[PDB]
């Protein structure tokens, strides 16, 4: 009936680091944060062990996103998937340029939100 | 009468992040309130 | 690896009757408390 | 210090459909709905009737949006503005074809809901 330690969860930890004693009550509900990268979907951040021994949970963060970095100047940027969490957009030049820089960049953990890796190329000559 | 920019993108993540500031008010009030 | 097919019109949309919904739910849990 | 009857608003209605006296002790507060073609975008959907004896609110209402009807065989969905209420979307067909139906379709009330005001035109030949 009673419960082991929690699963861990990569979109949210436990949010006081306590002593996680190895065995909980049944019943037991513990209350989590979003991880860098992720914001919160739910109102029910929880993990509870229920009568099985068993921890349950929705999935109650989802990816953060990064603002469109704007327009590339003789160029292109091409959103592959969309401007979330770990998604990539891809960078070009017009035919009478070539591409000085990267010509990818990703959304990634920055601060305490969430911002581009890599900075615009520049399209030259 | 111009065509939303593709900043459907950028108006998405405000929503989403709109809504988990909703969240956060709501158990911010159904705490103190319990 | 889909690009969004411009149906970012219609996740705005449920965005935001998730939202409305989530303020319904918010002054419901707030009248019955008080 | 105390208020007349409330304005009408565009996007909302009182709940009750009360005597609606035409005075009001200030610090009255009415509560609204929103109207056909619009959702709620705030906590608070009340006029409260301050010391100035002036009723105070925010736009508390945004428009409701239409789902997007889909394709188009042969022919070409354009979206002008957006899929918000009121807001009108245009057909046209590709160069082999004729269209036959109506060119355009606007987001509108129905049920209780919003929905399209024309179908889809066919694109023939």
């Amino acid at each position: 009936s009673n419960c082991g330690p929690p699963p861990t969860l990569s979109f949210a930890a436990p949010m006081d680091i306590t002593l996680t004693e190895t065995r909980f009550k049944t019943g037991t509900t513990l209350k989590y944060t979003c991880l860098p990268g992720y914001v919160r979907s739910h109102s029910t951040q929880t993990l509870t062990c229920n009568s099985d021994g068993e921890w349950v949970y929705n999935t109650f963060c989802i990816y953060k996103r990064c603002r469109h970095p704007g327009e590339l100047r003789n160029g292109q940027v091409e959103i592959k998937t969309d401007l979330s969490f770990g998604s990539q957009i891809e960078f070009s030049c017009s035919e009478g340029f070539f591409l000085i820089g990267s010509t990818t960049s990703r959304c990634e953990v920055q601060d305490r939100g969430v911002g581009w890796s890599h900075p615009l190329p520049q399209c030259e000559i | 009468a111009k065509l939303s920019e593709a900043e459907l993108h950028d108006k998405i993540a405000a929503l989403e992040e709109e809504k988990a500031e909703l969240f956060e008010k709501l158990d911010k009030v159904e705490e103190e309130h319990k």
